[PDB]
């Protein structure tokens, strides 16, 4: 899996874009993963409540 | 008309051929002198330093 | 049905394309290298038409000396940075601005000089410094957005691009931006050159010299020049401005070959300033002579 | 008896050509050859004075060394300040056609002339504060090519009638006339003690007259096409005259032959103006070539090059303390040369 | 010939106001600057106001400025406003054109009797009043604060003669050239600060008071007047 | 600075006054105006109203400085040069009447004027007429084999001066006037015209 | 990869939903500089990539049902 060691903290303003995985040949476990602005790759973690209402902000623009 | 002409001139060539000349040498000579011994007060081929240059 | 429009690329283009970007540096190097050194070698009849090629020249070359950048630009995407993707873009659209703005002036003098030669008029073709500082001014003025409202934008299916970024709205407010180039660009200098030069044809329909006929062929060699240079390229601008807008419907097909044109048309572009010194400089008897005594 | 007189006089010329030739003992060159050169000799522009806006025909200097005059056609005499670029007077013109201008010994007075065949003088002191003319002299029917002020009363001028006239400014007719040039006199230059003086025409020939008595005393023709300047050397014996020969040379008057010439292969231009140094030692010669050259006048090598003029300059001047040289050219601008 | 005449004097209450104009014929009006210059009744000169050729710079005098005011038809005028009682005086018309080897302060008006019912280079006249008798060498003197002498060489000392009865006139300019129309026997000389003017063989006409003046610096301060009378 | 401030001033008053004068003697046109002698040349400059004589007039807002030359008994080459900023030259040629075709090939060929354009006048029109009525083309012209008419031998008097230049940067503006006529004037603003057309246009390297 | 001087929008036409057992993966975009309006693109285990409606509710329950 890509995302190993999923983030704690970062700020919804610097996130372009959220991509979010799921259990697969690639992967067993649901994955996300963030692009910043500066085209660096981070991982969020799923069960966090922030990251959901993160999701939900970019949804609801 | 033109024997006038001829006179004068004849007369002008005649003048003109009395006067005594000395050896071209002595002339050089003098003038070499003379441009020897005003070198120091001609500040054109001996430049003078810019506190006394007007034009500075 | 509903599937993203995936964009489509050739990699033989961006080969070619460099190739281009290359020699048109070189060749508009060299140009301007003679013109000025021509101009400059000697100070004895710098007239007015001197001190606006000497302008047009520096602008040209300023302009190609960013060639290279862009060319690598197009190979992989913008690499170099967020600071040389706002100095470099700066440049450049000030030294194209540069140099319309000096055509058209170019023009301005042309027409006054033939067309109001026995009247007092052409005596105000004195203030070409002034004229030509204030152009520069200008066009310093118009690329302001440029560099302050621009950015290296990543992103995942393309390579990283010298884009533009102002807020969520970006897409409309480029658009808003866009319309500088196409009237203080475009529009504007074209409509000058063609009255000038339409006045100034005119006056030499008339006229009883023996040259009047080269007169007449160097001024519409200049408009055709002008014209090929940089309709095409507002003219896909244009398209591109109605397909976002949604005037004019929007498709895959259309929109990649829209990406095309504007490649192909930047491409054309790009050749004013290799054509500028043979079409304005070089085609003047005083010129080569200048040249031809230089080279001894 | 006309071919009498015509075998008479060519007997003379001969017996003169015969003479000159007897005293040429040794040439200048083989006596000035033992000492050394003057080396290279660079001037740079101190000033630049930008009034005029037709091509310059003439300029003098002040005997103080400071005031210049200038004249162009755009009808105008400016009298200028050298040190500080200032301009003290500007004296409008009848005629812009005008092709000499002189200033005063004792400073009082300019003169100025040209195709209009008069002299003008004009009052600098007037105690009505501005410039008037004094005098209009009107002898000549050619073009006046020259002109220089013995004093404050009296100045001799020389004309394209193949005359030269000495004048009284309080009167205006002509004190004495000089006659015995072919072609048109176009230069001029009176001698330190103002007692004789020199002129070249274009029969290029120079005739050395005097002032008090009238007489041609000395004929000297060593040139091959017209004569444009002339300068008496320094010590008042000798003086060097530039043809539009592509070339100067150098004349004694006790010697009563020429001395040296001053030729390049690479010049073709004539001479517009001559000029010597304070010492004698440079000749300073205007040419047609839009540059000055510096000769060393008693070895007649080139020193240097007043290169900077956009025109054929047209007149030369050295000041009277040596200290600089002023140049004018045809691109209406003047410049001090130190 | 030349002609400075004044007109516009009288008697003026105090607080008031009056103008005095300056009709010049005989010269070049045009190019001539043209200065105000006072003299109280018993006192010597004091200079009032400037107007240079165009009306491009004007000085006033510290005393003055604020008050008057000069304007210059071939004609030259001067506001005077709010008149107190030290404005009493006779005011001259003087011109004064400027450049290289000029002689300023050359010609003097006549003058109007007008009667009303910190830095600056002062220059001291030490001798007020000096017995002369006709034939012998009278030596005026005079001192300066700061030093006349410029960076050019030019020493800016004037030297004027008041006769009784009569306008001043120029005699020195610039501390040694004599002026138009003065006997060559007057001289003058002088070194930095301290300056001298000497007069031989003195005839009857040339008593009078002598005033030194400077013109380095605006405002032009004159000498106190050292009065020569006869035996 | 103490009064050099004030000399300074005077200066740049009469640099000023230099300019102004400048700027309102570049409005005229100046014209040196040639031809033998009783060529017609007095007959002309006083159709539109002793060293050189000038003549002015306006014509549609253009002062024409009009200097006629010769009476200058002189060496030309001497003097020349004086007129080297002229506009156009004027020259006036007498067909009822060899010596103006040497003075027009001296005049069209001299170092100061490879570039200077020529206005060419052929005055007294029915004189000439008159004379080729009466007397045949030939006398003057050995080498001429053609019609004894008037059109053709004015052609080829025309032509015959018009031989005379060589360089391609001037032109020669030649006009037939019979000197009964006031037509002139319009002649010469023509002219000067397309000659300051031609060379500020060889000024814009365009030409 | 593509070098484009031009970003546009990814999506072209919406679907009102998908069923979430064929969706494996979904992207949502922000509105940006190459985008005003927000971008969901998912992608199915065929390979296939569809786009979703941000505003219908049903893409919102399915994102929220992947998010458990």
């Amino acid at each position: 899996c890509q995302c190993l060691q999923t983030l704690q903290g970062i700020h919804p303003k610097n996130i372009q874009s959220v991509n979010v995985k799921s259990p697969g040949p690639h992967c067993a476990q649901t994955e996300v993963i963030a692009t910043l602005k500066n085209g660096r790759k981070a991982c969020l973690n799923p069960a966090s409540p922030i990251v959901k209402k993160i999701i939900e902000k970019m949804l609801n623009s | 008309a033109s024997i006038a002409q001829a006179r004068k001139l004849v007369e002008q060539l005649k003048m003109e051929a009395n006067i005594d000349r000395i050896k071209v040498s002595k002339a050089a000579a003098d003038l070499m002198a003379y441009c020897e011994a005003h070198a120091k007060e001609d500040p054109l081929l001996t430049p003078v330093p810019a506190s006394e240059n007007p034009f500075r | 049905d509903a599937a993203p429009c995936e964009p489509e690329s050739l990699e033989i283009n961006k080969y070619f394309v460099v190739i281009i970007y290359a020699l048109v540096f070189l060749l508009s190097l060299l140009g301007n290298s003679l013109v000025m050194l021509v101009i400059l070698y000697s100070r004895v009849g710098r007239s007015v038409t001197d001190v606006y090629l000497l302008n047009l020249a520096l602008a040209d070359l300023l302009f190609a000396l960013t060639l290279p950048i862009w060319a690598a630009s197009k190979v992989n995407g913008w690499i170099f940075g967020t600071f040389l993707c706002k100095v470099v873009s700066l440049l450049k659209e000030v030294n194209f601005y540069s140099g319309i703005l000096l055509l058209a002036c170019i023009s301005v003098d042309r027409y006054l000089a033939i067309v109001h030669a026995t009247r007092t008029l052409t005596q105000k073709r004195y203030l070409v410094k002034f004229i030509c500082l204030s152009i520069w001014g200008l066009s310093l003025l118009l690329a302001l957005p440029v560099l302050l409202f621009r950015r290296t934008v990543y992103s995942s299916n393309v390579s990283p691009a010298c884009y533009e970024d102002m807020g969520n709205n970006t897409a409309n407010w480029r658009m808003l931006l866009r319309i500088l180039p196409q009237s203080f660009g475009f529009i504007v200098p074209l409509l000058i050159m063609l009255f000038c030069y339409g006045f100034t044809l005119r006056t030499l329909f008339k006229a009883h010299m023996g040259q009047k006929h080269r007169a007449m062929r160097v001024i519409f060699a200049v408009v055709l020049i002008f014209l090929l240079c940089w309709l095409p390229y507002n003219l896909v601008l244009l398209a591109d401005t109605l397909m976002r807008t949604q005037v004019i419907q929007e498709t895959c097909e259309r929109r990649n070959h829209i990406d095309r044109a504007l490649d192909a048309t930047e491409i054309l572009g790009i050749l004013h300033s290799c054509l500028n010194p043979l079409i304005y400089a070089f085609i003047g008897q005083k010129f080569r002579h200048g040249l031809l005594k230089i080279l001894a | 008896e006309l071919d009498q007189l015509r075998q008479e006089a060519e007997q003379l010329k001969n017996q003169i050509r015969d003479a000159r030739k007897a005293c040429a003992d040794a040439t200048l060159s083989q006596i000035t050859n033992n000492i050394d050169p003057v080396g290279r000799i660079q001037m740079r522009t101190r000033r630049t004075l930008r009034g005029h806006l037709a091509k310059i025909y003439a300029m003098h200097w002040g005997t103080d060394s400071r005031l210049l005059v200038s004249a162009s056609q755009d009808g105008k005499l400016i009298i200028w300040d050298s040190y500080t670029t200032n301009k003290v007077h500007a004296i409008p013109l009848r005629s812009s056609w005008v092709m000499t201008c002189a200033y005063a010994p004792s400073g009082n007075y300019v003169a100025c002339g040209g195709l209009d065949n008069i002299c003008s003088i004009y009052n600098l002191k007037t105690r009505e504060g501005n410039v008037r003319v004094s005098r209009e002299l009107a002898g000549h029917t050619g073009y006046l090519s020259c002109c220089r002020f013995l004093d404050d009363n009296q100045i001799v001028t020389s004309s394209g009638d193949t005359t030269c006239a000495l004048w009284d400014i309080e009167t205006g007719q002509q004190t004495t006339t000089f006659t015995g040039h072919t072609g048109d006199v176009m230069s001029l230059s009176l001698a330190p003690d103002t007692r004789l003086f020199v002129s070249g025409a274009c029969d290029a020939s120079a005739k050395l007259w005097d002032v008090r008595e009238g007489m041609c005393r000395q004929t000297f023709t060593g040139h091959e096409s017209d004569i444009n300047a002339i300068c008496f050397f320094p010590n008042g014996n000798a003086f060097a005259t530039g043809s539009d020969d592509a070339t100067c040379r150098l004349f004694d008057l006790r010697a009563d032959q020429e001395l040296m010439t001053y030729s390049h292969d690479n010049i073709i231009c004539g001479i517009t103006s001559v000029s010597f140094s304070k010492s004698g030692r440079l000749l300073l010669a205007g040419y047609d070539d839009f540059n000055c050259n510096v000769w060393d006048a008693l070895k007649a090598d080139r020193a240097g090059v007043l290169a900077g003029h956009d025109n054929r300059v047209s007149c030369l001047g050295v000041t009277d303390d040596g200290m600089a040289v002023a140049t004018g050219s045809w691109d209406s601008f003047l410049k001090i040369w130190n | 010939d030349v002609q400075l005449v004044e007109s516009g004097g009288g008697l003026v209450q105090p607080g008031g106001s009056r103008k005095l104009s300056c009709s010049a014929s005989g010269f070049a009006f045009s190019s001539f600057g043209m200065h105000w210059v006072r003299q109280a009744p018993e006192k010597g000169l004091e200079w009032v106001a400037y107007i240079s050729s165009g009306s491009g710079t004007i000085y006033y005098a510290d005393t003055v400025k604020g008050r008057f005011t000069i304007s210059r038809k071939n004609t030259l005028f001067l506001q005077m406003t709010s008149l107190r009682s030290e404005d009493t005086a006779m005011y001259y018309c003087v011109r004064s054109i400027y450049y290289y080897g000029s002689s300023p302060f050359d010609f003097w008006g006549q003058g109007t009797t007008l009667t009303v019912s910190g830095s600056d280079i002062v220059m001291t006249q030490a001798t007020s009043s000096v017995p002369v008798t006709p034939g012998e060498s009278v030596s005026i003197s005079c001192r300066s604060s700061k030093s006349l002498l410029h960076s050019n060489g030019n020493t800016y000392l004037y030297w004027f003669l008041q006769r009784p009865g009569q306008s001043p006139q120029l005699l020195i300019y610039r501390m040694s050239n004599l002026a138009s129309g003065v006997p060559d026997r007057f001289s003058g000389s002088g070194s930095g600060t301290a300056f001298t003017l000497t007069i031989s063989r003195l005839e009857a006409e040339d008593v009078g008071v002598y005033y030194c003046m400077q013109h380095l610096e605006y405002p032009l301060t004159f000498g106190a007047g050292t009065k020569l009378e006869l035996k | 600075s103490a009064e050099e401030r004030a000399a300074l001033e005077r200066s740049k008053a009469i640099e000023k006054n230099l300019k102004e004068d400048g700027i309102s003697a570049a409005k005229d046109v100046k014209l040196l105006l040639l031809g033998a002698d009783n060529s017609g040349k007095s007959t002309i400059v006083k159709q539109m109203k002793t060293g050189i004589v000038e003549t002015h007039f306006t014509f549609k807002n253009l002062h024409f400085r009009l200097f006629d030359v010769g009476g200058q008994r002189s060496e030309r080459k001497k003097w020349i040069h004086c007129f080297e900023d002229v506009t156009a030259i004027i020259f006036c040629v007498d067909l009822s009447d060899h010596e103006s075709l040497m003075l027009f090939d001296s005049i069209c060929n001299n170092k100061f004027f490879i570039d200077t354009s020529i206005i060419l006048f052929l005055n007294k029109k029915d004189l000439f007429g008159e004379k080729i009525k009466k007397s045949p083309l030939t006398i003057c012209f050995p080498e001429y084999t053609g019609p004894n008419t008037y059109e053709d031998a004015a052609a080829y008097i025309q032509a015959q001066f018009e031989s005379k230049n060589r360089s391609p940067n001037k032109e020669i503006y030649c006009h037939m006037t019979c000197a009964t006529d006031t037509n002139n004037a319009q002649v010469i603003f023509d002219a000067v015209t397309d000659i300051i057309i031609a060379n500020n246009l060889r000024g814009c390297g365009l030409y």
